[PDB]
């Protein structure tokens, strides 16, 4: 059986601040510019579409140096650092981006037509943008973040896949990773193995995995220790209606319908796309730049940080502003010309992370020993190399950034003033 | 290019089972269709499939004498007919649809053409 | 005279959790595929505008092995299982689907015209899209859902129907089944038997009944079984204004207008029909996702699970999402064809159901007996074949899923701490 931690952790009377100074990202929205001959990336990609996985790096508090050790006897004894304040602040104004495809697959307007379209040429491929779905969420745990997303199933050992067959779907559990994108109104998929086309969805998705929270497993974690405390918000409505060229994958049973004639003769494609469109953005609906107090966990982990790390995951469209900057090629001649300058594409994104940790302490009895070892053994291990080296994350270190004085802090007058004494 | 099998011989009441063999193209996203010529007469027409899925529509005339299948893997057209009589003697062509999995814009390439003599 | 299950029904201390693993949908989002020759369904039809009807098959708290049995005497009385909590838990990202007919029956634009429209020729049908009307609910019982929708009356012995004479209607209520259609802003009514034409809704809709809960019969329903207890949230707007072709069924009054002349010599169609649109979709407003308690039913029943059954049936188009995926036939030509790709489209639902229930004890007296006889009198055979064989819904069994740790599980925890005790 698993128990909350409030049964074996014992939390002290100690406070510390931390935070990082002000982290900055700056990148092209789309993809990343890189040398053409070589793989080397001379500008990332950064767009309000990703996740934004931080893995964070605490002190670690038994080997920490504190001014008085009287507190805890070091011998029956361990500590560990709780998490009980956080504020995730954002900096830049707050705008609405847009993604489009210079050729995405979109043959006609179907929201309203006059008359029958005309026939499927060659390529009928337009550039189309949109404004994706607006998403705002935090995840904090001492896990990394796990997604779901469709993904190409293995086929079951029978009937040959005909070439062009449609491919089997999955349901994929993953790590959400930092720079990872977020479902942007097309469902969380892997386009890349599940769309030949390339054109089905713009670029900065395009050859992608969109991935959405597994809240539903990871609420159902046994420890709960992947997150223990989590805020999301997210909207959309259909901005277009249109239409998908290609070749009829799955054909339109004719119990359906009576067979047209002339122009009506030929069945359209009826493989219909929305465009989407997360609404306006505000203020008023602002999720960061607030604090949050992770007292009463719904989980068994009540915020403490094993391994004295702590994951904070962030999806943030409410700041998707790109900003196109363009040169001059020639500052001379006194009449427009497009082909005397040369436009580009960049957009910023402002953090800055705030903590407030609890000292506790854990005193190595049997059964503690046991429970703790069962849940997981590198605890113990490494009280008196990096598990998850193959994945990605924006490392933010804090060895260094921890404070005794709240007072002298923003995040920390608000939780003294908060929990009173 | 369309290959069809030769000459055919067969007694009366018999069944007879004729290829049209394609290449140079992507078989998989194109029907084929049948038609039929009497000595001096005539087209009329027999049916059409859908090799995929052996989806098929038949000419009344032709509905418990012709049978269509495909072989997908080798791209290939077969038509059976059943209960052989001096009607059926004639030749027997295969074509392709202009526009894919459409009917229409009529038949744009053609078998050479398969004779069969019920004697 | 019926009375509240509190009068006869005894409720003990213990408390189990139980819950589905996860649930998981995928298929075509209009209509199933299937081998032509065959009938055999090779991909079913999963759309978000279907209602999701689950059959919750409970262990008999009779047959079942408590650690203890003291708590009451198996001789006098029975057990029966009630249903105190349920949380039905959604997994996919929130989103809008679109659905649409490639010839919709959908004359000219009547929402604003410069000029006087053309003529109706032959088929004047368009291929069309539309998202339908926001629709999210939840009903919870002991017995199947009952539904009501427009059909087809049984026509008055006496002036024979002339061909293409309007048809008459009639409310019909139904079992909700797995599966069916819910209204999408065209109505609660049976396409198929009132629509010959076959074009005036979506693919989706277009050979189906769109059925509405009833929801004033089930509560008046005496011993209200059938639901105790529900959530309903549905909200529409008119897109665009149409126009029906054809021919005129009912001529328009010529007291109602004067006479035109030249173009206007000839009345148009003012058989109008307006285009859904169930607006955006957002978290703030999901139904999901949260606990529901029963405590206090409104009806007489409340929350007894007779014959160890439960019926939780769910509508949610706030996940609608459709995915296109489409696959090459051929991986070589640099050149983009439509016809080189196969395009399709899929979707996909997923579910968690997890409840607390609360056993309860009978004691089997004369007037106890003689009222659920005349309730239910196979609750009483049953104790000491499927009586609805001929509908189909989402089996689930839960015999092997009950657990006496709530602790153990987040339905669990939230419903200790909600509880208190």
């Amino acid at each position: 059986a698993v128990v909350s931690t409030d049964e074996y952790v014992a939390r002290t009377n100690i406070y510390y601040h931390a935070g990082t100074s002000r982290l900055l990202a700056v990148g092209h929205p789309y993809f990343p510019i890189k040398k053409p001959n070589n793989n080397k990336i001379l500008v990332p990609k950064v767009s309000g579409l990703q996740y934004r996985v931080f893995r964070i790096h605490l002190p670690d508090p038994n080997k920490f140096g504190f001014p008085d050790t009287s507190f805890y006897n070091p011998d029956t004894q361990r500590l560990v650092w709780a998490c009980v304040g956080v504020e995730v602040g954002r900096g830049q104004p707050l705008g609405v981006g847009i993604s489009g495809h210079p050729l995405l697959n979109k043959l006609d307007d179907t929201e309203n037509a006059s008359a029958y379209a005309a026939n499927a040429g060659v390529d009928n491929r337009e550039c189309i943008s949109m404004d994706y779905k607006q998403t705002q969420l935090c995840l904090i745990g001492c896990k990394p973040p796990i997604g779901e997303h469709w993904g190409k199933g293995s086929p079951c050992t029978q009937v040959a896949v005909q070439p062009g067959d449609c491919p089997p779907l999955e349901l994929i559990n993953t790590v959400i990773q930092d720079g990872d994108m977020v479902d942007t109104g097309f469902g969380a998929m892997d386009f890349t193995t599940l769309q030949a086309n390339k054109s089905e969805v713009p670029l900065d998705i395009c050859t992608s995995i969109c991935k959405y929270p597994d809240y539903i497993k990871m609420v159902s974690e046994p420890y709960g220790d992947s997150l223990f405390f989590y805020l999301r918000r997210e909207q959309m409505f259909v901005r277009h209606l249109f239409n998908r060229a290609g070749t009829v994958g799955e054909n339109v049973p004719d119990d359906l319908y009576i067979k047209g004639s002339g122009s009506t003769a030929n069945l359209a494609s009826s493989n219909y796309f929305p465009t989407p469109s997360g609404s306006m953005v505000t203020s008023d609906a602002q999720i960061f730049n607030k604090p949050y107090w992770l007292q009463r966990a719904q989980g068994h982990n009540n915020g403490i940080c094993w391994g004295n790390q702590l994951f904070v995951t962030v999806v943030d469209t409410t700041r998707s502003t790109n900003m196109s900057l363009c040169a001059a090629i020639s500052t001379s001649e006194t009449t427009y010309k497009n082909t005397n300058f040369k436009e580009y594409l960049r957009h910023g994104e402002e953090y800055d992370l705030q903590f407030i940790f609890q000292l506790c302490k854990i005193t190595l009895t049997a059964d503690v020993m046991t429970y703790i070892h069962s849940m997981n053994s590198t605890i113990l291990e490494d009280w008196n190399e990096d598990p998850l080296k193959k994945y990605t994350f924006w490392e933010v270190n804090l060895k260094e950034k921890f404070s005794a004085d709240l007072d002298q802090f923003p995040l920390g007058r608000k939780f003294l003033l908060q929990l009173g004494l | 290019q369309l290959q069809q099998s030769g000459a055919e011989l067969v007694r009366p009441g018999s069944s007879v089972k004729i290829s049209c063999k394609a290449s140079g193209y992507a078989f998989s996203s194109y029907w084929m269709n049948w038609v039929k010529q009497r000595p001096g007469q005539g087209l009329e027409w027999i049916g059409q499939i859908y090799p995929g899925d052996g989806a098929t529509n038949y000419n009344g005339k032709f509905k418990g004498k012709a049978t269509l299948t495909a072989d997908k893997s080798s791209s290939t057209a077969f038509m059976q007919i059943s209960s052989l009589t001096s009607e059926d003697s004639a030749v027997y062509f295969c074509a392709r649809p202009y526009r894919y999995d459409g009917g229409v814009y009529a038949m744009d390439y053609w078998g050479q053409g398969t004779s069969v003599t019920v004697s």
